[PDB]
DNA sequence: GCCTATCGATGTATATATCTGACACGTGCCTGGAGACTAGGGAGTAATCCCCTTGGCGGTTAAAACGCGGGGGACAGCGCGTACGTGCGTTTAAGCGGTGCTAGAGCTGTCTACGACCAATTGAGCGGCCTCGGCACCGGGATTCTGAT
DNA sequence: ATCAGAATCCCGGTGCCGAGGCCGCTCAATTGGTCGTAGACAGCTCTAGCACCGCTTAAACGCACGTACGCGCTGTCCCCCGCGTTTTAACCGCCAAGGGGATTACTCCCTAGTCTCCAGGCACGTGTCAGATATATACATCGATAGGC
């Protein structure tokens, strides 16, 4: 057997081992992590261990968290044969001669884009079941992802998430239907969004919505599983932009001059002005050639974004008052800013990014727990899975994000499996930007979720 | 450093391997290095005539997109034809 | 929204030359470009010349000297006696 | 029948042709004749060109016309070559050919 | 170790080349291209993607065209090597200027 | 004494250049456009003017193919036309069947 | 008769087409070229003067022709 | 008995324009009458074409320009094309 | 005259006609042939420029074919725009490659 | 110095396997086609006028033809060493799967500014006959040359 | 080398007449008012196009090497040019038929446009299997070596 930890662990597992016991998929959708992993392996060596079912399990989780995944099975399941289809084609190739025309295993451990490419295998190759968390790319019926898996040999699989519904009823419909669309297809033709009427029963019958779901889907809250109880204090910097970046404000609304030709925002395209404005209030720089002067390090960086300039201050005195952050950028370029600003400070920090490789991610949550390393540089998609990132004390969006499923996602890095610090969070806004009126914009998507789709155990 | 990256002109997107490729269909079997550029140059001035043309019909459609009819309408124009786009 | 095509007729006469094949959209659609080009070549033509015979009427006679004008011979000899063939029953009906 | 095609025989819209004359604009009038006649050697022509592509489909085993076998047929008759040689077939490649000039010996 | 005399692949290739007929420019550098010459007649325009194909297709097959006579200029003066003055001959010779 | 070879010619090329005037026998070229004609229909008639029509175009016809072959045999690096310079030129035109 | 299209007239036109010298298979050659091109010609003019019903061709039927092959010559006709 | 227009005394005109002291020949007036036709049946067939294609029963002004633009290189077109709104607009602005 | 009214020399009447027999469309809007005429005029003068100077480089005031080659051979956008066209009497431009010259 | 092998190298052809998205196909739906109908003048017929092309005549000259030397270019072959075809390992960014946004293509309905239309009116520009001097084209010059020393 | 002389311009003279003008007139362009339609205007719809990320890798890039090709060089020779020669018929001005074109008056058939009726053609959804693709052969032809002989 593996280990006990928190309490709402065997609850959880009873309820799965009886929703497999009913024969259908289901959905777990309690906090982010929780060790809903560990919950799965005690699953899988119940099916292994007391039903005896040791038909060969699949993972499939994102290609951030595959190392930190090992390690949870490594901690406490090193009982399971859990093995790893990864790296370059040899490789791939290796190991399908090596382990699939072999079935020493009792678990397969993989990523998306290979899962995909090797899907003949999965086809091919029978499962007990597939698992697949982090989902939310199931939001999307037009996801190659869902089309290939709902085709792909297991006797059941489980949905789990932290972060469930983006966006819309139809995330949830796709995400119910996929893991039982032999009941469920007529939903995702559309027959749900009659049923109950494009959610307009709201909150008159919301619990009949639940009513359809509680009897398959489980979600637990971290509020509610309470524990550690740390503090994740959201705060909001209005602050205003830098005249340079105001005058591209105006240019951008109006026109470019020539001044905009030989530092080249103009003879640059504009068919998403929205992009630009963002940039703009974000830091100029992030337009090339609009940096005065390419040999340079200094104040002008800091100052040509309104950011920076309170930035700086915020760094310096966050980190005077011991607190480290981790920064979630929407866009690389700005995280090179930052990473330009930490060098001309001379800052110390770690930075995680699509382009750095897992193992180095890995390592990289090594070097920013374990020693004092100013700030972890995080791009929001790749960085907001999964890691135990309480090293930091601080998180600061400097760009506002369009989804706040992103932000909850990004911030629940805190608290995962536990947080035993004051934890502040902090927006920046520019203020009388259109960072309020995206800001609002996320914030309408959010009142449209949970004051309905809260339903679950909360029913 | 990361403060900025420089990225070749387009222009040169146009690979030496791809017009090899391209001659090599042409049947073209030995090459002098001169052609990879002679070819641009030759390239631009084709795609330019071409491309005025076409944005000179979107332009009088009113059109923001450039239409696909446009790119047909300015090859026919210019005395060359090729369906299978629409016609 | 609704557009025109010829694609049925050249799908049947298809099945004339070779029953048991078929055809790619991508060949059906490049078959309807070509006929519109035909077209377009005949019948400026043969406004061409009903103009200069001051003809307000174009008429049977100047579509099979325009496709004189513009088919190799063989190709407008065959052409000409279709032609020919199809109007004469045509008329006798 | 009522279908003027049928009574001319033919597979082409005769109805469709005689509007497409009518609206033209090729010149005021349109006489009966003359779309009959230009149906016929439209029909006429798409035969004689899909016999070939159908010809070279099928000798490329294939059961269905695609650009490629169009583009032969169409290269293969010179005839067709000059009617179609200011015209271009998207992915239809050219005909194989290298001269002798440049086989090894 | 091994090495094929010259040309010799490329023969393989020129066969290969005119069995296949796919486009043969990489798309994404197409398009960049065309949208910055594009620019260079308005500052600011659209494409439909179809119109983007229609140009590779015209192009390519233009430029393949080109290729045979300067093929057959530089075989008229008994090279095997092409040359841009074969090609501007060639183009001067096709009347086009 | 005698001009030297190639000498005259330039003088020549210099009128013929610079006069404009045509250059074919009328009565022969009228003969032989007759007599070909009558293998297209029986007692075609003529307007006069249509025969110096047809002359001048074909002589200018000629005129620019002529020019063309030249550059030709000069990318040839040759000085004398050759047979073969023609068929590639009107080959290089299209205008070759 | 096509050899009245003499040897010095083909001489005297390529001289206006700058030819330095001329081998003489060339004028057997020139002859053939022109004789094709002279019957395409032909072919169009006495296909409008059937069409227009006329036993007499006429400049407009040539510069048809002309038009119709990818020529023009302004001067004749109108 | 038989009768027919030129555009003659139009360009016999435009001559005496640009040099009053210089004449011409009837063979030059020949070839420029035939040029001067040539041009606009090269212009009106890209006005009808524009108006097929933009589904237009009417040709006007727009597709003269654009056909103009079209059918001319160089400032050439350009100068053409600003006589034309210029003698547009004083034909607008006569009456 | 409307010709009067536009400035135009050329005969907008005339062209105007010319549209409605030549069948180019179902209708037309009246600036067209306005604007038509003028740059038919204007492509007349033009030219004509070249012609008088040929002729007055040929020391004749007769405007002759000769002139009106060499012109149209010396102006490339017109040169271009009768690329397919040819010229009674015109002849070519007096120009020899270097190759053949003597040294 | 072959010319025939030899292995065998690395190739593409041709093998049979399972697999899917595009395609033959059936549907309801409907507008453009078909079945009527009339209106009138476009196209046709026979008509005459006369011009034009036709065939023909003559004499004079230029153009074509032919004989020739040769030197000059076309041509073949040779040595030189460049630069380019190839196979290598390394890097880039092409390609792809997304993610999310909305600008504008496309449709809708309304109207009324514009042009087609018909009547009469006038001189624009056309044709016919007219005189002239810018044009050819002439003879005989001077110029400005090649090309031999 | 320079001067020879051949054949190229430049010039005044002769003279011809196509070009340039004026007149008679007619018909089409101008002026003018009416009908009714297009298509310009405004509005609403939602597509497909634009943008950045995450990730795989086939691809491009760059490297080093040797090949043969491009190239300048050579000599050989012969077919071209330039030329005087004789021969030819194109040329041109001349004549004169009469075929064919261009001409008009009277004419009916033919098509434009009429409305009625309605299914051939279409947009749409369908099932399914042809080409897709796996990877395996086969045995190619391409090779080198370098056989022997």
């Amino acid at each position: 057997t593996g280990i006990h930890l928190r309490s709402y662990q065997l609850e959880g597992v009873n309820w799965l081992a009886q929703r497999f016991h009913c024969q259908n998929g289901c959905i777990l959708g309690d906090e982010m992590g929780l060790g809903k992993t560990c919950q799965t392996i005690a699953l899988f060596i119940y099916l292994a261990g007391r039903l005896n079912d040791e038909g060969p399990f699949l993972i499939l989780c994102p290609l951030s968290v595959l190392s930190n995944w090992k390690e949870e099975m490594q901690r406490f399941a090193p009982g399971l044969s859990c093995v790893t289809y990864a790296g370059d084609k040899e490789e791939r190739a290796c190991l399908q001669q090596d382990l699939k025309q072999e079935s020493r295993f009792h678990v397969l451990l993989t990523t998306y884009e290979i899962c995909l490419k090797d899907a003949s295998f999965l086809k091919s190759f029978p499962w007990s079941v597939l698992v697949v968390d982090e989902a939310h790319r199931l939001k999307n019926q037009s996801s190659l992802l869902h089309k290939t898996l709902s085709e792909f040999s297991v006797v059941f699989s489980l949905l789990l998430t932290g972060t469930p519904i983006q966006n819309s009823l139809q995330e949830l419909y796709s995400l119910l239907s996929f893991v039982e669309p032999d009941l469920f297809s007529k939903e995702e033709v559309g027959d749900f969004i009659q049923r109950y009427q494009d959610i307009e029963k709201e909150s008159e019958s919301a619990s009949e919505l639940h009513k359809l779901l509680q009897p398959f889907l489980l979600r637990r809250v971290k509020a509610e599983v309470a524990t550690e109880l740390p503090k994740k204090t959201e705060v909001v910097i209005y602050h205003g932009m830098s005249a340079l970046q105001k005058k591209y404000y105006k240019a951008i609304l109006m026109k470019d001059l020539d001044a905009f030709e030989n530092e080249t925002a103009k003879k640059v395209k504009l068919q998403n002005i929205l992009s630009q404005l963002r940039k703009c209030v974000d830091h100029p720089y992030l337009f090339d050639g609009v940096e005065p002067e390419p040999f340079e390090v200094g104040d002008h960086l800091t100052e040509a974004s309104g950011k920076l300039h309170l930035l700086d201050k915020l760094l310096a005195f966050l980190y005077s008052g011991g607190h480290r952050v981790l920064l979630f950028s929407q866009m690389t370029q700005m995280l090179d800013i930052l990473q330009d600003y930490m060098d001309y400070r001379g800052y110390s920090y770690e930075r995680v990014d699509g382009s750095v490789r897992g193992e180095e991610r890995h390592l990289a949550i090594k070097n920013f727990g374990q020693q004092p390393i100013f700030v972890f540089l995080l791009s929001t998609r790749a960085g907001g899975v999964g890691m135990n990132l309480t090293a930091a004390d601080t998180v600061i969006f400097v760009d506002s994000d369009f989804n706040p499923q992103n932000d909850l996602q990004a911030a629940a890095r805190a608290h995962r499996i536990g947080q035993n610090k004051s934890v502040k969070v902090i927006r920046l806004i520019g203020r009388d930007t259109v960072e309020e009126i995206v800001y609002r914009k996320a914030a309408s998507k959010l009142q449209l979720t949970n004051m309905i789709i809260e339903g679950g155990h909360f029913t | 450093k990361r403060h900025r990256k420089v990225l070749r002109d387009n222009i040169q997107g146009i690979t030496k391997p791809a017009i090899r490729r391209l001659a090599r269909r042409g049947g073209v079997k030995r090459i002098s290095g001169l052609i990879y550029e002679e070819t641009r140059g030759v390239l631009k001035v084709f795609l330019e005539n071409v491309i005025r043309d076409a944005v000179t019909y979107t332009e009088h459609a009113k059109r923001k997109t450039v239409t696909a009819m446009d790119v047909v309408y300015a090859l026919k124009r210019q005395g060359r034809t090729l369906y299978g786009f629409g016609g | 929204t609704r557009k025109e095509s010829y694609a049925i007729y050249v799908y049947k006469v298809l099945k004339q030359v070779h029953p048991d094949t078929g055809i790619s959209s991508k060949a059906m659609s490049i078959m309807n470009s070509f006929v519109n080009d035909v077209f377009e070549r005949i019948a400026g033509e043969a406004s061409r010349l009903a103009h200069y015979n001051k003809r307000s009427t174009i008429t049977s006679r100047e579509i099979q000297t325009a496709v004189r004008l513009l088919l190799p011979g063989e190709l407008a000899k065959h052409a000409v006696s279709e032609g020919t063939k199809a109007v004469t029953k045509y008329t006798s009906a | 029948a009522k279908t003027r095609s049928s009574r001319a025989g033919l597979q082409f819209p005769v109805g469709r042709v005689h509007r497409l004359l009518r609206k033209g604009n090729y010149a005021e009038r349109v006489g009966a004749g003359a779309p009959v006649y230009l149906a016929a050697v439209l029909e006429y022509l798409t035969a004689e060109i899909l016999e070939l592509a159908g010809n070279a489909a099928r000798d490329n085993k294939k059961t269905r016309i695609i650009p490629r076998h169009l583009q032969l047929a169409v290269r293969n008759d010179e005839e067709l070559n000059k009617l179609l040689g200011r015209v271009t077939i998207a992915q239809g490649g050219v005909l194989p050919n290298i001269q002798s000039v440049l086989l090894p010996k | 170790p091994h090495r094929y005399r010259p040309g010799t692949v490329a023969l393989r290739e020129i066969r290969r080349y005119q069995k296949s007929t796919e486009l043969l420019i990489r798309k994404l550098p197409f398009q960049r291209l065309v949208r910055e010459i594009a620019q260079d007649f308005k500052t600011d325009l659209r494409f439909q993607s179809s119109a983007v194909m229609a140009l590779q297709e015209a192009s390519e097959a233009y430029l393949v065209a080109l290729f045979e006579d300067t093929n057959l200029a530089a075989i008229h003066a008994k090279r095997v090597t092409i040359m841009p003055k074969d090609i501007q001959l060639a183009r001067r010779i096709r009347g086009e200027r």
